RNA sequence: AUCGAGAGGU
């Protein structure tokens, strides 16, 4: 009756049946399309024009008020409107292959009010409005189209069998969560911050003149979603004052107040009474004692009203009379201050609070009492997905809307012309906002580009399906990638079961990029409404009533970051929440953490908090089952029951909701891990249970396991247990097979290169015209395999293949981290690949005249025609499929018609009248036209694709890698007859350096290669899960049963003299990925070429013909070598040789003309002292630019002493 | 395992993962991994050898 | 172990284990039983010097008591942090101590009042208790009973 | 304390009160510290950027000369037509601002 | 530590000199009150139910049971707290 | 919705 | 191969013998500390002591 | 072509 790993793997294939890779994202977006943006129509719902009546001396004035009130808004699945006129349904395939944004639009109900006032002599603002004119039914307006996210609930895809995938060009594996904008793929990555609505109290290092500072950064649950952020500043000992005084930075005021008078200012005047805010308990000295210099600081203001006088004088506004200065301090204090606790009338108590709990908290970590705060602590930070961040956006872009509707109403109204309701609305602001943040990633207004934020959104990643799957759940830190902190970047403790150990970039982006592990789920949010409602009616004390004295022992309850209240009986207060949420009369999200020493119980419910998912032990006390999990060995047989029957209803079924909502899995984020203890596995929960019953917990363990450290005697009940540690990886990292037997970088190095390894990205990449596509010929699934790869579907999609490997020292040409392939493997088919690229090129406009054409270019006409071949396109200047390029041939055969105005030195004949602005194939590149597809833009316009194809075959120089960040290149290729064979005549695909084990100490590699041969003899497949009991010697007890050497050590013969080498070898087989680095991509050379315009130099890159860089650092080499001549070639003759006359007077260069060899300086009338400068043309720029700055940089060539 | 030339912090509150109780100083709780590469490391010293 | 003595700076600070102001109306009796021992001892001794400046002590006894521990680790006697003290503030403070063998070391306080100062500026006279607060701020900081300056510590 | 009064102050100088500040007089004299001339660098500085097409964008120091040269315009008219002092000041301080970033 | 029971505000100390007696006043009213012994100045130089914290089979002087919490100090010696009776201990 | 899905993606022809 | 990074048994139970008294040491030392018995180092707190 | 952003390689 105890759970096993094939039950927490069942488990775990329920959990992956009902939860999809790209869940985030998607339920993020539905969240955002589905509530958020009817939120946001809502809080700008109402636009009041108010038309006073001019003193023109015309009987007839009259006031008037007109309303357009913002309705419901209705969402079409998307749509595409062609050149014509013709409105169809648009689907993902067409939208990508003509370069479309796949976006639906938008419709909103308004409706117009006019209403006159009663009587106009009556104050303004006084005057009663009495109906005038109303519409008696909405308009529903189109405001603007809005990119729908890929399988979201709101594209065409949702609901739809794989049948209908294969039908509309859908590849069944693809999950979504992106958009197509101007038909390219954009995936929106996960943006991590701190949590509003938090108090973290953070010590300032010296010599800062500040000690201690606690902030919160204040957030309305969805008014504007955090505007406000306060500060209290304690400042630092001086020699001039013994005391340090409290100070609160607040919005909108240039000084930091003593937290006295803002205290004042919110009516708590006495001493008596601050100090019972601060300080709940009058028997503790030293707080009082620290509260005295504030006290001290602030007795010069002793009532409200001069309080509120000292916050108002010192805001942003100067010169302003007493009373508008007191109304100014009153506003900022009720609505800027502190606005998640509440922002209207009558409230000043409950901020009074909550700013002596700041000044407590902050006080304490001041005494040394408690530790400050971590900024790293991953329970105290947000992940803005998909929904928050377009809900901002269109939060912004619907003001902007509204903003230009109300302009529209005021110019009508000013010109006494009717309003049209669909007139006023321009839809382009939202459709183009929405377009230009989703494509550019540049996140906000064009207008302030700079300020925006950037690499909110990516192109997705389509190298390989695992690739693709880790795009999709990434998390961006906004961290300086330049600023070396390495806190931020280092992996917290917090991060367990969050975010993926392993799997983060190397380099500037390490530890910031960071990657969801598999059972991770991101909360989207729920109302907090219901919770605060269940803690109100079981006993909640409001905040309102609470002295602190009467009850300094009671536990304050907060909600969101808000302090409600206090409870007397927060353990059954905890208890009966958590059942409520082990029964889904809670959303599964909400938080509900205990903190005992602080006395606190934080409830949250807002979104972004990462979860995941843990089996509940049973703790109840009169339980017979204690320390025994919920779910029974029942329930599995449950799952296993239901995971087939498909008569069930689809809603019905007993599944991993079912699990959830019958209490047996919680999800827990890292602020409520600090309240729990988890078994690492239900073994461990077992014999823990045994070590509490009075059993010795002993036997004889298998001496090649894991050891385990025993059961800790400390530990008397278990809260939860993990349903298995594998699920703290990510897609990459769970690829890796026997990951645990390996030294941590390399599984960097593995999650970092598995994303360029070779395979098919997707079954649909014959009708998908990529720029970029490699494919592998014969990709093979992983003899050795991990259980997570089930999910992953890399057996489905792999990217690499089983080579036969001999770790072998065979002529020396695999040193250094080479590797040598067998040429005869290469011939068969072994790690061959395709190629594709795509062109895309379209007919442009301008006006109502078309100036470019699809045409077969001719000399007669064309002018500038390129040099490459145009014999290869057809009539209507296209290359046809199946034909061979190479090089500069055109593919595409573009013309644009010349202005007759113009005569370029009568080059251009009578005949000539159009210019070549054809499309020719890449200087490196060659191959065969796979295809042309042939359609119409947006604008009605020709619009051409032409894909490449081109088969490459592993050669000397190509990348290759084992999944344990074992990296090498081919050196050499030997063929069969010249490679060691074994008995059997097994010859190696691969030889690889015995040199490359030892100091990376990757002995899952072979580890991988010993359980792979065991499953290429005896058929069944290897499992490499971490974390199992699966040990080498297992592995070599099924290999010795096959009648080989139990360690994998084959006798093997020389192929030169088939002589039985000396030294027997490693030989079997592991799984090896083609890289996308193949040399020929690489290789270039350069003798000359093109230069830039401005500097004269080699220009950049190697697609362009360009030089390389000659940097400061092999000018240094070159001058500790003393090679003079070296540098003056490399910098001079061989980059930007050129020649200058200077005037041997002013040393500035000259006026020559070496036609006629006639040289003048017009400043000195020189016509006879020149001489002649050799130098770089960068250093006659700089010259120049320096004599733009009236700056004389002169050169005399002869000594003027 | 070393980090930051300490053992393994405390990143919750006075334990390095939740699966052991507050305030441990054992080994094993602060990053001492007495397993081989060959014979495998546990989870939680898989999780120490990542942050090192 | 001397040397490293000698090198290692040690102020008030170091030294002292708390400080205090009461107020204690008699400088010959005390209102605490701890320090009658010492304090009959010292004023069973008659002093001309003493005898005359008795009326001149105010009521507010700064007291300081001092570690043990700290004192023999540092190898300090309560003599010689006193004459520190008074040498430090001369004739401003006068002051009085126990025994190295009493079982607690405290250092009583008093600041000799200047007769010259007409009682005509009763306006902005600082309480004698933010003085003395002022004053223990300085002691605790500024003066040095051995060791060379911004030498914290020595191995 | 307009261009005008230091460029005034800087041709009142002496050689000798020049040599003793170390100021050079041959090449460095403190009133050519002030612009009255602005050398305009050759298209070979600023060239224009030409996209495959019929296209004469010129580069940004190009843009600047020619904002420089509409508020030096804008100052002569201004002077001219005899306009208030203020509005002369608008483009005053408007063509020190164009110099200013230009360099 | 007092506060005036007129306004509620802070009251300060301060020498009487015609009795020679200390006394508490408020600075902002004229209320006075005389000192208990007011020491104007002093510079020092439920656990049982967290299911995080490590037990013992520790002896409860008080209820003589065996179940005990224990935690370091916020010297690394621990405060144990009995989980029947919640007193807390110390090493002995 | 999984319905409305299939009806216009069978129809696409027809409903053009 | 693999077979390369394998010790014996007897070596095993040496290693495994090692790592047992470093447990046990570790064991009293966190008891000393637990009860001031740990004497820290010249200028060095009682839990740096107890870390080095 | 220019500029900006991003993904990568050693």
């Amino acid at each position: 009756e105890t759970l096993t790993q094939e039950d927490c793997w069942t488990v775990i294939s329920s959990f992956f049946e009902e939860t999809s890779l790209a869940r985030q994202q998607l339920f993020s977006f539905d969240e955002f399309v589905q509530n958020t943006m009817q939120e946001i129509v809502d809080d700008d719902s109402t636009l009041t024009l108010d038309q006073y009546a001019q003193h023109t001396g015309a009987q007839g004035d009259v006031t008037r008020r007109y309303e357009i009130n913002f309705g419901q808004i209705y969402l079409s699945r998307p749509t595409m409107t062609e050149a014509d006129g013709s409105t169809t349904t648009m689907f993902p395939q067409e939208a990508r292959l003509r370069n479309l944004t796949y976006s639906s639009p938008l419709y909103v109900d308004m409706r117009k009010k006019v209403m006159v006032a009663a009587d106009s002599n009556v104050p303004i603002g006084e005057e009663e409005w009495l109906v005038e004119e109303e519409d008696e039914e909405p308009s529903k307006v189109f405001i603007g189209k809005i990119p729908i996210m890929l399988r979201s609930t709101f594209c065409i895809l949702n609901g739809v069998s794989d049948s209908e995938l294969y039908d509309l060009n859908e590849c069944p594996y693809d999950q979504g969560g992106y958009f197509i904008i101007n038909g390219s793929e954009k995936v929106i990555i996960a943006q991590e911050r701190s949590a509003a609505n938090i108090v973290q109290v953070f010590k300032k290092a010296a010599p800062s003149p500040i000690a201690y500072v606690a902030e919160i950064r204040s957030a309305l649950e969805r008014g504007s979603r955090l505007i406000s952020s306060m500060q209290i500043k304690l400042m630092a000992r001086n020699t001039e004052n013994s005391g340090q005084t409290i100070r609160a930075t607040l919005p909108y005021i240039r000084s930091d107040i003593p937290i006295v008078i803002v205290f004042r200012a919110l009516g708590v005047v006495p001493d008596r009474d601050i100090l019972e805010h601060i300080c709940y308990d009058p028997n503790d000295f030293q707080m009082l004692e620290m509260m005295k210099p504030c006290i001290e600081e602030a007795f010069v203001i002793q009532d409200k009203d001069i309080a509120l006088d000292y916050i108002g004088k010192r805001g942003s506004t100067t010169g302003v009379t007493r009373e508008k200065r007191l109304r100014y301090a009153h506003d900022i204090l009720q609505k800027e201050l502190l606005p998640h606790i509440t922002t209207m009338e009558g409230f000043e108590t409950r901020k009074a609070f909550f700013l002596g709990y700041m000044i407590h908290r902050m006080l304490l970590c001041a005494l040394e009492r408690r530790e400050p705060d971590d900024r790293d602590h991953f329970g105290k930070k947000r992940l803005d997905l998909a929904g928050p961040l377009l809900a901002s956006l269109f939060r912004m872009l619907f003001r902007k809307m509204t903003r230009d509707v109300y302009k529209y109403m005021q110019k009508c109204v000013e010109t006494n012309r009717e309003f049209n309701l669909t007139l006023a609305v321009k839809s382009n602001i939202i459709t183009n906002g929405l377009r230009y943040s989703l494509a550019t990633g540049n996140w906000g207004d064009q207008k302030r580009s700079m300020v925006n934020r950037v690499g909110v959104s990516q192109v997705l990643n389509r190298y390989t399906f695992a690739s693709t799957l880790s795009h999709l759940r990434r998390t961006n830190t906004p961290i300086g990638r330049d600023g070396k902190l390495a806190k931020p970047r280092q992996l917290h403790n917090t991060h367990w079961g969050m975010v993926c150990p392993a799997e983060t970039p190397e380099g500037q982006a390490c530890g910031l990029v960071k990657n969801l592990s598999l059972m991770s789920y991101v909360s989207v949010g729920s109302p907090s409404a219901p919770i605060i409602e269940f803690l109100e009616e079981w006993g909640l004390e409001t905040l309102e009533d609470y002295n602190p004295s009467a009850s300094p022992n009671a536990t304050k309850v907060f909600v969101n970051g808000v302090w409600l209240g206090v409870h007397r009986d927060p353990a059954h207060l905890t208890e009966t929440l958590r059942s409520l949420r082990r029964r889904l009369d809670i959303s599964a999200e909400v938080s509900i953490v205990r903190d005992i020493r602080e006395k606190e119980l934080r409830l949250f419910t807002d979104a972004g908090r990462i979860c995941r998912p843990l089996f509940i032990v049973d703790n109840n006390p009169n339980s017979e089952r204690r320390g025994e999990l919920c779910i029974r060995k029942e329930h599995i047989q449950q799952l296993i029951e239901d995971k087939d029957r498909y008569d069930i209803d689809p809603e019905q079924r007993f599944g991993w909701t079912a699990l959830v909502s019958s209490g047996l899995i919680e999800y827990l984020d890292a602020e409520e891990e600090e309240t729990v203890m988890i078994a690492m596995s239900p073994e461990d929960l077992e014999a823990s249970r045994q070590m509490q019953a009075g059993y010795e917990v002993k036997e004889e363990l298998d001496p090649a396991q894991r050891v385990k450290p025993a059961p800790n005697p400390h530990v008397h009940a278990w809260t939860h247990c993990e349903i298995h540690p594998a699920m703290i990886l990510g897609i990459l990292a769970s690829i890796i097979p026997f990951p645990d037997h390996n030294q941590s970088p390399r599984n960097t190095y593995q999650s970092a290169m598995g994303k360029q390894a070779m395979g098919v990205y997707l079954t649909n990449y014959q009708v998908r015209m990529d720029t970029m596509a490699n494919i592998l010929y014969y990709p093979q699934k992983p003899l050795a395999t991990t259980r997570s790869m089930e999910y992953l579907k890399f057996r489905e999609l792999p990217a690499g293949q089983n080579a036969i490997v001999a770790i072998l020292c065979y002529s020396g040409y695999n040193q250094e981290d080479s590797i040598i392939m067998n040429q005869a493997s290469i011939d068969r088919g072994l790690f061959r690949s395709i190629f594709y690229r795509t062109y895309t090129d379209q007919e442009k406009k301008i006006g109502m005249t078309v100036m470019e054409e699809f045409e077969r270019p001719v000399r007669s006409t064309t002018l500038r025609m390129k040099h490459g071949t145009y014999d290869k396109l057809e009539d209507d200047g296209l290359i046809a499929p199946g034909t061979r390029v190479s090089g500069e041939d055109i593919i595409i055969g573009k013309t644009a018609p010349i202005p007759l105005d113009h005569e370029e030195l009568g080059q251009r004949t009578q005949l000539h009248a159009k210019r070549d602005v054809s499309t020719p194939l890449r200087s490196t590149e060659s191959g065969i036209v796979d295809q042309v597809m042939v359609t119409t833009n947006q604008e009605g316009l020709k619009f051409v694709k032409v894909r490449m194809r081109s088969t490459r075959i592993p050669q000397i120089g190509d990348k290759f890698a084992s999944r344990h960040g074992q990296k090498g290149t081919i050196g050499m290729t030997y063929r069969h007859e010249d490679m060691p064979f074994s008995a059997q005549g097994i010859v190696p695909d691969i030889i690889i350096n015995p040199h490359a084990i030892p100091s990376r100490m990757t002995v899952a590699h072979l580890v991988e290669c010993q359980l792979s041969k065991v499953s290429a003899l005896s058929g069944f497949e290897g499992d490499a899960t971490p974390f199992t009991d699966v040990t080498v010697e297992a592995v070599s007890k099924l290999l010795r049963s096959h009648g080989f050497q139990s360690r994998g050590f084959e006798v093997m013969y020389h192929g030169h003299t088939g002589r039985k080498l000396v030294a027997q070898v490693f030989l079997g087989p592991t799984y090896y990925q083609r890289l996308k680095h193949l040399v020929d991509d690489k290789i270039h050379a350069r003798a000359r070429g093109p230069v830039q315009i401005l500097t004269r130099q080699p220009v950049e890159g190697r697609s362009r013909d360009g030089g390389l860089r000659f940097g400061e650092m092999e000018r240094d080499c070159q001058i500790s070598h003393g090679c003079s001549s070296v540098l003056r070639e490399r910098l001079f003759d061989c980059s930007d040789a050129y020649r200058v006359i200077v005037c041997d007077i002013c040393g500035l260069i000259a006026i020559a003309s070496y036609k006629k060899d006639s040289y003048e300086c017009r400043s000195c009338q020189n016509r006879t002292r020149f001489s002649q400068v050799y130098l770089p043309y960068a250093a006659k720029l700089l010259f120049q630019e320096l004599m733009s700055m009236n700056i004389a940089p002169r050169l005399f060539t002869k000594n003027h002493k | 395992q070393i980090v930051e030339g300490k053992r393994i912090p405390f990143g919750f509150k006075y334990r390095t993962l939740p699966h052991f109780p507050k305030d441990d100083d054992s080994p094993e709780s602060r990053g001492f991994i007495e397993n081989s590469y060959l014979r495998g490391l546990t989870p939680q010293e898989f999780f120490f050898h990542a942050m090192a | 172990k001397n040397v490293q003595t000698q090198i290692e700076h040690t102020t008030l600070s170091t030294v002292t284990s708390a400080t205090e102001i009461h107020y204690d109306p008699d400088p010959q009796d005390t209102v605490i039983e701890e320090d009658k021992d010492f304090v009959e001892a010292f004023f069973a001794i008659p002093d001309e010097e003493v005898e005359e400046n008795l009326y001149k002590q105010s009521p507010w006894l700064l007291r300081l008591e001092l570690d043990r521990a700290k004192m023999l680790d540092k190898k300090l006697s309560m003599s010689d942090v006193a004459g520190k003290i008074a040498e430090s503030f001369e004739r401003d403070l006068f002051t009085i101590w126990s025994e190295d063998n009493a079982d607690k070391l405290i250092i009583r306080c008093r600041i000799i009042r200047d007769d010259d100062r007409k009682a005509e500026d009763d306006d902005n006279m600082i309480e004698e208790d933010v003085f003395l607060k002022t004053i223990e701020g300085h002691m605790l900081e500024s003066i040095s009973l051995r060791g060379v300056p911004n030498i914290t510590r020595v191995y | 304390l307009s261009p005008l009064e230091v460029h005034t102050i800087f041709t009142h100088i002496s050689s000798e009160d020049l040599a003793h500040l170390g100021l050079n007089e041959q090449y460095a004299r403190p009133d050519w510290m002030i612009i009255t001339v602005l050398p305009v660098p050759p298209p070979s500085v600023r060239p224009s950027i030409s996209v495959d097409g019929t296209s004469r964008g010129e580069d940004d120091l190009t843009h600047k000369l020619s904002d420089i040269i509409k508020a030096n315009a804008n100052v002569r008219r201004c002077e001219q037509e005899g306009a208030p002092a203020h509005i002369v000041s608008e483009y005053e301080q408007l063509l020190q601002f164009h110099v200013a970033t230009y360099m | 530590f007092q506060y005036c029971i007129e306004c509620n505000n802070m009251l300060y100390p301060r020498e009487d000199k015609v009795d020679r007696v200390l006394r508490l006043a408020c600075r902002n009213c004229d209320y006075s009150e005389i000192a208990a012994t007011s020491k104007v100045y002093r510079h020092e130089l439920d656990a049982s139910t967290d299911p995080t914290l490590p037990r013992s089979d520790k002896e409860c002087p008080r209820c003589h049971q065996h179940e005990a919490v224990f935690y370091q100090t916020h010297m690394m010696t621990l405060i144990y707290v009995c989980v029947h009776c919640g007193f807390a201990f110390e090493e002995q | 919705l999984g319905a409305t899905n299939r009806e216009l993606i069978n129809n696409r022809a027809a409903n053009r | 191969g693999i077979g390369d990074t394998i010790a014996d048994a007897d070596t095993m139970k040496e290693v495994t013998r090692t790592v047992k008294e470093a447990r046990r040491q570790v064991a009293e030392c966190i008891q000393d500390a637990q009860h001031n018995r740990l004497k820290p180092e010249p200028g060095m707190t009682l839990r740096e002591s107890f870390e080095a």
